[PDB]
């Protein structure tokens, strides 16, 4: 079909420092050469429409920086990403403050979202009719319980329409009764032929959600393909990694940060 | 050209947003408070009471100046000086502290600092119409030289957001930055005819060819003269607002460049 | 056996404002009424020690309120708590600063948390082995990532040896390695005959850890007792609420509501 | 009774934490800076040039004050006004801003405002040796009046101390007390004799008496006696010094029978 989603190259650095003297030697001499580390390497991988797609890895492998590389709060390094279609990120907490109460939350996250005003009084009474929060709408968001500031920043997050949708690793939310409601949801926006990027450890989500996965290791594109293809072997992988010795993993560990740093 | 151009489109087109979001940053500060917004008038005049009894009583003996009771020319002339200090010494700190809550969102960027500033606007609008109602007492009463103001009240605003836009982007760059700007603004309060007027023709004529170069110095008279002395400003001083509005144009220009060439980069250095 | 914590009629009550007028009228009259909400009413149950037990209940009930009231940081309205022995709560960010880096933090949390320069220099080296970051350790925390920072937080908050222990949501963290080691020290603070206290909504981990099950239902205790004559209770309601429309969901919600409020 | 004993016990079973928490924050407060705990430094002596600008060539025309130069009299005088107006107003904020990460944890909450003093009671000493390194230049060398600093330096500190104790609970119960301090320490700066020495014998005899109720004023006297003066201070002023004592005692026998009383329902206000 079309490309919507095209990363080329791209490559992310990090500058690693133990004194402040030599933070302040390499701000000021051009020439200084320090360690540098590598978030990402490389990496390319063309998305179409429609595609839904996993992102597999152990922790440290870099799967936060490609999504927020994809979302565009973060710049690479070398490289390039071209998107075809606007991008938005499932990030319920980000906008809510403790001070405001519930109503005047929407409005201020809606306004950071960057919706126009008469769109937030017309979807106003639908985001209160799903949180479920009843009186405690009219209280400060403080006086809340964990469960329930989470409702709202769903409840908030989930009236956009994007073309390309990014979520980290928060698919539902709540008890037992919210979840299903979460879960209708992101099948809804599935049904419409979005593209998805997901980011997860749960391996059964992700064998029911997704049609394509993104092995990352060791900030490097393992593998790329199908889901029937690429899940097994990265499950494979796994059961072999649990039956092995500690030093055999120090060893496997060690080996995989030698290659990420490198002084120049 | 197009950094200018970006940022005045982005100013443009969000008005509502900037009152919007300044409001609500005004509700979230005073939250705990039992008074409320009320400290947003109570805080500034008490600090001009302690001004009074220092330099009014202690020195100068409560002696007049050009005419006038010494209490009203303070009153009229310190007005401002809290909205400068306070929206100066946030608007340096309002990206380092508000970027990571809209990051991943698309949000106009150029716009934060300038809310903030807003947010200390309202307040010196409520204290600038509680000193010309308390002018009224001594036998002061509005002429038609108050609709300088028009002017004037605008200019001040527009000052203080131009230096905001550029200490914004070094307080990124360079965290140091917070801790100068603390010493600069206690210069910019005592050499300025907000307390006391120079001499002139001696050693003090220097300090006031000097003090001439603060813009501190054209906001505090330019006030006085459309408030107090019923006097045209600008018939005697337009090589002075000419300097200003320079100013104010290099501030915006230089800022503007600089926030559109490291926006981009904002989460290395945060 | 002993009596380890002992609840008595124990009662948390909050006082519910509209306009800052009302809150300065209630802080002066004496005999000024406001709504007043219920969030604890009246729970007594006694623990023994070597019990697990597992705390239940839809959004709001009420567990967070009495996890905090047994563990010491907040205190009744009415009635008391008796503990015999040490309390100690599983709250694994607390003492975490992102400017600080792995080993300064280590100090600063074992600090905090109480314990003496001898013993934090003592069990330094077993924390960063068990947290396995490597290199790491040296950098700051804010160049973390959420994986690293719960896997620091986790081993450092471990090495605990109270008689009392309280988790709240966080049984184990990290990738599918990490939970086997965090599941593997849970059991084995289980072994030792030792008091926990336990809230979640995986009703598989309670099956497979708990022995007694605290069903909280709008502020009030509705059943205590072993998990094999109280989870299938809990179960059984739970799978008959998912089966009803949604306005009954929205009256029943109510009806609950309307008990937890009074004016007074 | 029991109140102080558990407080006092609380602070003298944990010298160590106390010392160590204080060091972690300086860490933290200094993180992002180029300079580093440098500014520990920098941001006071920028401050004291200033005001030798303003109040010593300005006003005085730069008069000398009993027979030593005017610039080493305000540096001895102006030392520790840093120390208890910083000590003072992050004192107020400490347990608001601190409570929720050791609420879990058994920790002895007494000692969080002592700690934040601490952190910049360092920066003091530091500060203090580098005036006393400074006054060499002109001829004032050490004699064996020094020693009373060993009476002095201390007393300072626990002066803020107590106070702290107090502003602490009041800041948790009430927020506008946060407000009150900002206003409270600017008298207590003005009506002092840091800058100026009151002319007795008139007006300004009575404007002495009231100045002799600060508590600066003690402090600031006997450090100059100590250092500029070679004057044993206790031989003529005893009565003040029993005085500042009684003070130090009424504040913390106040904030440790507050402090006991409304310790276990501070979730409640926060
Ligand atoms: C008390 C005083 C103490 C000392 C004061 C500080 C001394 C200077 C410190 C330098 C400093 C402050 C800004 C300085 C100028 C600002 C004022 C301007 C005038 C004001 C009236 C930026 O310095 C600027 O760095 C820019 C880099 O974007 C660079 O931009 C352009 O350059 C060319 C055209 O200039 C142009 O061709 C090029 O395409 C541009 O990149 C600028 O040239 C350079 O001046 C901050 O240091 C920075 O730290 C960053 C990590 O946080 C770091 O970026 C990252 O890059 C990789 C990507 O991941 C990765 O390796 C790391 O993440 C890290 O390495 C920067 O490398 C480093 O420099
Ligand atoms: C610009 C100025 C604006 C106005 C200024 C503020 C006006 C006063 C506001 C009163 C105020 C400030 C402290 C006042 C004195 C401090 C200074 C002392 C002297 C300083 C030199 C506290 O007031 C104090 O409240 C104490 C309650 O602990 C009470 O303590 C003792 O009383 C008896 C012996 O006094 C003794 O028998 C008794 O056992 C003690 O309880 C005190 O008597 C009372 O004075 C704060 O308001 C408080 O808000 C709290 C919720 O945050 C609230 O507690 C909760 O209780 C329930 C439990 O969940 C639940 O219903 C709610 O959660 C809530 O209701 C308090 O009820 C309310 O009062
Ligand atoms: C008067 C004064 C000089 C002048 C001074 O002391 N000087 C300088 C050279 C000549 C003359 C002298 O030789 O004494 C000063 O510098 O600071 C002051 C501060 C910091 C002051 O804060 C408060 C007062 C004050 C307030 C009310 C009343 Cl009713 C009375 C007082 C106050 C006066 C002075
Ligand atoms: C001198 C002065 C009076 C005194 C004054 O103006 N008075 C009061 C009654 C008599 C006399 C007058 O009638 O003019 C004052 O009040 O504030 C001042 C402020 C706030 C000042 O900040 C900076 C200076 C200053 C610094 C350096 C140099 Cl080299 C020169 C100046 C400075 C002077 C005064
Ligand atoms: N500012 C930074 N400076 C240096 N290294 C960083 C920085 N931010 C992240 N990293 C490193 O970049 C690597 C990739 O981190 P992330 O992408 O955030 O982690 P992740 O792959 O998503 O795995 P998780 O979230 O822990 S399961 C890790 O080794 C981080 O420590
Ligand atoms: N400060 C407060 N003032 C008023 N009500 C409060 C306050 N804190 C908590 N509550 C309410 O007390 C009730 C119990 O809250 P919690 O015990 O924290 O929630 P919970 O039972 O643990 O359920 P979760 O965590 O959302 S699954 C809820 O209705 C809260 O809204
Ligand atoms: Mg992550
Ligand atoms: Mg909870």
């Amino acid at each position: 079909m079309n490309v919507s989603v095209n990363i080329k190259n791209v490559t992310k650095e990090y500058r690693i420092y133990r004194t402040n003297k030599e933070r302040m030697k390499d701000a000021l001499i051009p020439k200084h050469k320090n360690k540098t580390f590598f978030a990402l390497d490389d990496i390319s991988l063309k998305a179409y429409e429609g595609d839904v797609i996993g992102l597999v890895g152990i922790n440290g492998s870099g799967k936060s920086t490609l999504s927020n590389i994809i979302g565009g709060s973060l710049s690479p390094t070398v490289g390039k990403v071209d998107r075809n279609g606007e991008v938005s990120v499932i990030a319920i907490s980000a906008g809510l403050s403790g001070q405001l109460t519930g109503i005047e939350n929407i409005e201020f996250k809606m306004l950071c979202m960057g919706f126009k005003r008469k769109e937030i009084k017309a979807m106003t009474p639908k985001i209160i009719e799903f949180s479920e929060l009843g009186e405690f709408i009219y209280q400060p968001v403080k006086k809340y319980s964990s469960g329930m500031r989470a409702k709202l920043g769903f409840s908030i997050n989930i009236t956009v329409n994007p073309d390309i949708l990014v979520i980290d690793e928060a698919l539902s939310v709540g008890d037992q009764t919210f979840a299903q409601k979460c879960l209708d949801k992101i099948y809804e926006f599935k049904e419409q032929n979005k593209t998805i990027f997901f980011v997860s450890h749960n391996l059964g989500q992700v064998r029911q959600f997704c049609t394509k996965i993104a092995w990352i290791e060791g900030g490097k594109l393992k593998d790329y393909g199908e889901l029937d293809d690429v899940l097994p072997k990265y499950e494979a992988f796994l059961n072999d990694f649990k039956k092995k010795s500690k030093a055999e993993q120090k060893e496997f560990r060690n080996k995989l940060d030698e290659s990420r740093f490198v002084i120049k | 050209m197009s950094a200018i151009g970006t940022v005045f489109k982005e100013h443009v087109k969000n008005f509502y947003l900037i009152q919007r979001l300044a409001q609500f940053q005004v509700k979230i500060i005073n939250h705990s408070n039992y008074l409320g917004v009320a400290w947003e008038l109570i805080n500034p005049v008490m600090q001009i009471m302690v001004y009074w009894m220092v330099f009014g009583l202690g020195i100068r003996s409560n002696a007049p100046i050009h005419g006038v009771p010494f209490v009203y020319w303070l009153l009229v002339g310190i007005s401002m000086w809290f909205f400068i200090n306070q929206g100066i010494l946030e608007g340096t700190k309002a990206i380092t502290q508000k970027f990571n809550q809209v990051s991943k969102m698309n949000f106009p960027l150029s716009i934060i600092p300038t809310y903030i500033v807003t947010s200390r606007f309202y307040g010196h609008l409520g204290l600038l119409l509680l000193v010309i109602i308390a002018c009224m007492f001594t036998g002061i009463y509005p002429s038609i030289h108050i609709i300088q103001l028009l002017i004037y009240v605008p200019f001040c605003f527009f000052l203080t957001a131009s230096v905001t836009l550029l200490t914004s982007t070094l307080g990124v760059l360079v965290r140091d930055t917070q801790m100068l700007m603390q010493a600069i603004l206690r210069i910019l309060f005592y050499f300025s005819p907000i307390l006391w007027l120079p001499k002139n023709h001696g050693i003090s004529g220097l300090i006031h060819e000097m003090m001439k170069y603060n813009p501190v110095y054209f906001i505090a008279e330019s006030y006085r003269a459309a408030i107090l002395y019923h006097e045209w400003y600008f018939m005697d001083h337009w090589k002075l607002m000419l300097y200003n509005f320079g100013i104010v144009a290099i501030f915006f220009a230089i800022g503007a460049y600089l926030h559109m060439k490291y926006r981009d980069q904002f989460a290395d250095f945060l």
